[PDB]
RNA sequence: UUGCCGUUGCUAUGGC
RNA sequence: UACAGUGAAACUGCGAAGGCUCAUUAAAUCAGUUAUCGUUUAUUUGAUAGUUCCAUGGUAUAACUGUGGUAAU
RNA sequence: UUGAUGAAAUAACUUUUCGAAUCGCAUGGCCUUGUGCUGGCGAUGGUUCAUUCAAAUUUCUGCCCUAUCAACUUUCGAUGGUAGGAUAGUGGCCUACCAUGGUUUCAACGGGUAACGGGGAAUAAGGGUUCGAUUCCGGAGAGGGAGCCUGAGAAACGGCUACCACAUCCAAGGAAGGCAGCAGGCCAAAUUACCCAAUCCUAAUUCAGGGAGGUAGUGACAAUAAAUAACGAUACAG
């Protein structure tokens, strides 16, 4: 089954996060499936499922392994202040469309 | 006359006399081990690469280094690439067979006029000589 | 797929190019927006038209 | 050095080292327990429970932070044992057999999900917090087993057809298994959440023997390779330390002015810090490794002395006494008790050997971290060890250690092993004390 | 329990000042929730002290941690309550003149959980809660008269019509 | 394209900062961005780091001073808030930017090369130093190259460290940004190659400019913290 | 103290 | 029932803040560097304003309306 | 024998600037019997000085051959003083008068290419030993010279006045921009679509932007590694 281990855990009180890197080791998977994988991050950390993010995935060649960037946050709040729009309109809750013309 | 502050004269070149013969002796004759990988995990494109060179997975330990210590994918900047990872294809696959180098034997660098018979320290005297034998 | 796409132009454009004098201008016109096609395409393929140095026949 | 001696990146470097997180799981601490002399030898209660099951084959124990220990044997057969008393035999709390009821009716690689073993059981390994038991062998399987019940909650076959394991170890304080595979590999799981989280590959005869400790670090030997590797499993990555002593050279230094040889098969390692580890050979040889030397720091070129001569009442069929004892060429044919259980106290200074010598040998490192000295040895074992290990009791200043131990009367592995002179099947346990 | 593990992941994750203060005077106070809330009084105090120094940078961590005080002994801080109220309302006005939003959501944060722990077991809630709030009832604020009023409706919905009645009675002689 | 001062990596992006108007100068500063980003890396990209300059929590010079490219120079006494970073920053011996982590009682105080004492206007006696700290009414003793204390409270000159022979010596310039020790010689010319030199482990001797050095303290006592290895 | 068989302890050993 | 939300046209604040072709300049181009008490300097940053005899100051003009000219901005 | 203040106050010009008509947090104090006195606090104001950045002048330092280039410079003043002008100011930078200066064989002045190439201008790339990364070729111009204006910065890429031509409207009276411009071609004339996410810049900004930057699609020069099958059985024939 899938399984997730967090390395080089650091905190970023300044912007109130703490972040990290992801081994996602699937045997005989296809991929990562982000969203479980942050159900996964939000039940092995405190919970804060809409303010934990991962963004960074790159398989590697056969599978079996991938490396990604997580960054857990506490406070949605700030996680929707300091979360990037690209990064809520993938994931969380923000969205912005923009008048396309010349 | 006077004084210009000069990055290049106390800058890390260390490029210079650096030749693969030297280091593999000195690798050879270390009596540290020397981290390899698990013996799969090197071939690239399921051997459609090398298996890859030893200044290759270098160099691809400082990207993914610099990659987990400051947390940014890297880009496609066409010029760089075109230039640089088409070489170094190239020259991989001509030089490199079985994921040793061989274009170390086929090149002209002269090995004594870089990298030993030492500059500073030339003992230009015999007093010189015998101190520092001595 | 434009993979496919891609791949369909050149043997197309090669089987083109067999029956007709080998340099004849395949223009590919895409899906139609609203009616006709788009614009641009029309321009430069008017623009084509516009040079092509017609030489006299036989008949 | 100068007064200022600064490097702004380096600075840097131990600014972001302060700042991150867990300094829990990397302790690069050496040894630290250095208890070597302190407690004594020739006083240990050595009690030997003989028990009733032909050729066990390896021990896991288990201390928390009631205690119990697991035996496994090649009549298929598991049995947990209770060595929270410290003072008297171990109790048997569940026998578990399996056998020819549990061979699958597929011959086919991936169902094997049979809930048991029905080939020679090699090696088991229970849990830090003591939930599960792990165990497998020659039927290229690892079932895990509950403490409780001793039923089979999962069983995770290895999936190909040489996946023999041969050695188990878990990492300390954690829920991760590393098992080596006959197939030159290395398997990882996670327990807790049933999963193979790596393979990893690269020895060159069979992975005989696997140690690890409270990092990621692990570190395996293979049989006839004679290298040791430690692996970095985050990195996956690794180090190899060949052997080399030559016999010619080891002569020529005994010639400044003799039977001691060559060098056949690693067999055995226990890590005994998170910077040096020791492995025991085929020639009775015990190498104390670091970790920035390839070649052994320290080597015990016979650890447990030599066979004995063939009779000449059974080496020709001759009629005389002077051909019979022509035919032993003299010293030409002596070979020494391979050492084949070694184990580590954990940061220790102390460790443990032992073959069908008859005799487990003590030893200690010395303070410096270069050699190693003989403690004392213990007479209480006729037969060949095939598992070592200690469990402990008593705070820092105060201990109380059992060594409990199997002896069989043939290898774990293939029998290869006659002159059963007198051995028994059991597990010997001597409390040695201070 | 899982209050010193909360309290450890606060203080893994922000830290300043009074942070360091409150845990090198309780590093022996964060687990044994026994010991805690046998003790809680001196916590109390330190809990008057910090709020006293008002720091701006180890605020959320020190009030969520009072609050889950509050909620790990729920009958216990009947005594202090008073100070609890007296203190929370000086640095939330502290927190008034310093004008930030984080500051805002803090006050109302903690205003809320203490009304969520403070009004399942109380029944004689309305006189002895407008016993203090009778200052905060009147201070010529657009905000805190709401603040006050919503924290009445929780405290007037969740009690009896009879308990309510008994305290309209009873605040009937203080209104005119 | 990119400065030595700051160990910008070349792996950086294309365009490097140019550092705005400040207290200091184009080559003697490190702005804020670049401190925070890619330095000791409390944030990871501009957007965040806008993000911390406008959630505020630097107190650069004691004050916030809300920007990216605000130059924070040679030994502007950073402080941030949560868990009391306090860094006053330093050149290393290459040339590059140390930032010697302090505490707050280091950073209630910072130092001040003077540049001019001049007679301007209704005679007040008249101090400017690196970081344009105009500060009233010292001693009249205050001599070229001379060195004030900050008071990172108030402006006022607290103590008063005086260049001359004998005192803990630092250079900005020349060959040798950087360096420590002072005591070999002073060879004083009268505008060019002079300076007071500077010894070495093996005591070496070296030549420097004059107004690319200042004074840090006394051989044997400087109170400014310096890091080791 | 077990697959048995024996010396047994009123607990140790030795033969498969 | 003196202003109240969308709101077609104007001013304002800001924006475009840096790119083609042709003849061939030898420390005069360019770079490093000293100085500018010989000097211009918006912006950033630090300081820095004491002269009153016998309840708040006038129209000119946009937008807005209305009449018109011109093929026509 | 050492130690110290220490070798802008006055008499006037001038079409002379201002001593708050900015906003916020705060009911708060004292009985002058009512906004009677309000009064604690912060940013922007605002003169001058400094600082940053930038601009222009200034001494010095930096690979061609150079004498069939040996004399140069007073033939846009040549070299210097004194004074005026105007400059941001010093300044023969222009003007009067005065001196006959000033450089060079220790190489003045004067003549080149591989000055589409060079000057460290600079990334270096762990073997390519001058190929191989980047700043600028020189200075202009917006049809051509001429004259004005704007702005912290301009002799404005995008402002005005007259002349000289190339040009479109046209009701033949009468208004302009400029396109005499640039991208293409002499059996590949279609790049000209998507974002400010990373970098950097402005910003009134817990917003907006930026064809700077970044991303995609065609445009073959047969330059590069695979496949188009592998493993059996049986029968028959010589």
């Amino acid at each position: 089954a899938v399984t997730i281990r967090t390395r080089k855990v650091i905190s970023n009180p300044l912007l109130a996060r703490k972040q990290f890197v992801v081994d996602v080791l699937h045997p005989n998977r296809a991929n990562v499936s982000k969203d479980e994988l942050r159900e996964k991050l939000a039940e092995v950390y405190k919970a804060e499922k809409d303010a934990v993010s991962v963004f960074g995935f790159r398989t590697q060649f056969g599978g079996g392994k991938s490396v990604g960037f997580g960054l857990v946050y506490n406070s949605v709040a700030e996680a929707k202040k300091f979360e990037p729009t690209y990064r809520l309109v993938r994931y969380g809750l923000a969205e912005k469309v923009e008048k396309a013309s010349r | 006359f006077e004084d210009r502050f000069d990055a290049r004269e106390h800058k890390d070149r260390s490029n210079k006399s650096r030749m693969q013969a030297m280091e593999e002796y000195i690798r050879e004759s270390s009596d540290q081990p020397d981290w390899s990988a698990s013996i799969g995990a090197d071939i690239v494109n399921h051997g459609r690469g090398g298996i890859k060179s030893l200044r290759d997975t270098e160099k691809e330990r400082r990207v993914t280094s610099f990659e987990e210590d400051n947390f940014t994918r890297l880009n496609i900047t066409n010029k760089a690439e075109k230039r640089k990872q088409k070489q170094r294809e190239r020259n991989a696959r001509m030089n490199v067979i079985g994921g040793e180098d061989f274009g170390i034997f086929s090149s002209k660098r002269k090995l004594e006029d870089s990298t030993s018979r030492r500059g500073a320290k030339k003992t230009r005297s015999a007093w010189d000589r015998a101190q520092r034998r001595l | 797929s434009q993979s496919t796409l891609r791949a369909s132009k050149k043997r197309l454009k090669h089987r083109f190019w067999t029956e007709v004098y080998q340099g004849a201008k395949l223009f590919y016109l895409s899906g139609v927006i609203n009616g006709r096609y788009p614009d641009r395409e029309i321009l430069n393929l008017s623009r084509f038209i516009s040079v092509m140095k017609f030489r006299p026949l036989k008949w | 050095d100068e007064y200022n001696n600064f490097d702004a990146g380096d600075l840097d470097k131990d600014i972001i080292a302060s700042r991150l997180k867990e300094d829990v799981a990397e302790q690069q601490g050496r040894v630290f327990r250095y208890f070597g002399d302190k407690l004594l030898i020739s006083e240990a209660k050595q009690s030997f429970t003989r028990v009733g099951e032909n050729n066990l084959t390896c021990i896991s124990c288990f201390q928390p932070v009631r205690l119990f220990a697991y035996t496994v044997s090649k009549d298929l057969q598991l049995t947990k044992y209770d060595i929270t008393d410290f003072s008297k035999r171990p109790k048997k709390l569940k026998y578990a057999k399996g056998g020819a009821k549990y061979i699958p009716t597929s011959k086919h690689e991936y169902e094997n999900t049979t809930e048991g073993h029905y080939d020679e059981i090699l090696t088991v390994a229970a849990s830090p917090d003591g939930k599960y038991v792990v165990t497998g062998g020659r039927d290229r399987k690892l079932i895990v087993w509950s403490t409780e019940s001793l039923s089979p909650v999962k069983v995770i076959p290895t999936k190909d057809r040489r996946g023999e394991v041969l050695s188990l170890a878990f990492r300390k304080n954690s829920d991760q298994l590393y098992a080596s595979c006959a197939d030159f590999k290395i398997r990882t799981y996670s327990i807790n959440q049933f999963s193979q989280l790596e393979i990893l590959y690269g020895h060159h005869d069979i992975v005989e023997d696997i140690s690890a400790l409270a990092m990621e670090r692990c570190v395996t030997v293979g049989a006839r390779d004679r290298t040791a590797m430690l692996w970095k499993i985050p990195d996956e990555t690794r180090l190899t330390f060949r052997g080399g002593d030559e016999p010619q050279k080891l002569l020529r230094r005994w010639m400044k002015e003799p039977l001691f040889f060559c060098e056949g098969s690693i067999d055995v390692v226990s890590m005994v810090d998170d910077f040096h580890f020791i492995t025991g050979s085929d020639n009775g040889n015990i190498c104390l490794w670091s970790l920035a030397k390839k070649k052994p720091i320290f080597t015990e070129r016979i650890a447990h002395g030599i066979l004995p001569e063939p009779s000449f009442n059974d080496i020709s069929g001759e009629t005389d006494e002077e051909l019979r004892k022509r035919q032993l060429q003299g010293k030409k044919l002596l070979q020494p008790f391979w050492i084949t259980s070694l184990y580590a106290i954990p940061y220790s200074n102390v460790f443990i050997s032992g073959s069908w010598s008859g005799s487990l040998k003590v030893w200690k490192i010395s303070d410096n971290l270069r050699s190693f000295e003989l403690l004392g040895e213990l007479s209480g074992a006729k037969g060949v060890v095939t598992k070592i290990q200690v469990v402990e009791s008593g705070k820092h200043g105060k201990e109380k250690f059992r060594i409990l131990a199997s002896i069989a009367k043939e290898h774990r592995l293939g029998r290869w092993i006659a002159n059963v002179s007198g051995a028994r099947n059991g597990i010997y346990s001597a409390v040695i004390d201070q | 329990s899982h209050f010193l593990a909360s309290f450890d992941q606060w203080k893994e994750i922000n830290l300043s000042a009074k942070f360091t203060e409150f845990a090198a005077e309780i590093e022996h106070d964060v687990q044994t929730l026994p010991q805690i809330l046998y003790h809680d009084k001196k916590i109390f105090n330190s809990l008057v002290s910090f709020i006293n120094f008002h720091d701006e940078f180890s605020l959320q961590p020190l009030l969520d941690l009072l609050a889950q005080f509050c909620h790990d002994l729920g009958p216990d801080f009947l005594k202090f309550y008073e100070e609890a109220i007296k203190t929370l309302i000086n640095l939330l006005d502290a927190a008034i003149e310093f004008e930030s939003s984080n500051v805002f959501e803090w006050g109302f944060n903690c205003l809320a959980y203490i009304f969520k722990y403070l009004s399942k077991f109380l029944v004689k809630k309305l006189v002895l809660t407008c016993d203090l709030l009778i200052p905060l009832l009147s201070h010529s604020k657009e905000y805190l008269s709401r603040f006050s009023a919503e924290a009445l409706s929780f405290l007037v919905r969740k009690c009896p019509v009879s308990n309510l009645r008994e305290f309209v009675r009873s605040v009937f002689e203080k209104l005119e | 394209a990119a400065p030595h001062h700051w160990l910008l990596d070349k792996l950086s992006g294309c365009y490097a900062p140019r550092p705005s108007a400040g207290p200091h100068k184009l080559r003697e500063s490190l702005p804020l961005i670049v401190f925070l980003r890619n330095r000791l890396k409390y944030a990871l990209n501009g957007r965040e780091v806008k993000a911390i300059l406008m959630q505020r929590h630097v107190k650069v010079d004691g004050k916030v001073r809300t920007d990216t490219t605000y130059p924070a120079g040679f030994m502007d006494v950073i402080t941030l808030d949560a868990t009391n970073e306090n860094f006053r920053l330093v050149y290393d011996v290459k040339g590059r930017f140390a930032v010697h982590r302090i505490t707050d009682e280091e950073a209630s105080y910072k130092l001040g090369k003077v540049k001019k004492v001049q007679l301007g206007k209704k005679g007040v006696p008249y101090v400017v130093t690196h970081d344009g700290r105009t500060i009233r009414y010292p001693d009249p003793n205050i001599k070229v190259n001379d060195t004030v204390k900050i008071d990172l409270a108030s402006g006022k000159i607290t103590d008063f460290i005086k260049f001359d022979a004998g005192k803990l010596v630092y250079v900005t310039g020349g060959r040798n940004l950087g360096r420590i020790g002072t005591i070999v010689h002073k060879e004083r010319h009268d505008g060019g190659f002079d300076l007071v030199h500077i010894k070495d482990s093996l005591d070496n001797t070296f030549v420097t400019r004059l107004n690319n050095v200042f004074v840090i303290g006394e051989q044997g006592k400087p109170y400014i913290s310096l890091p080791k290895g």
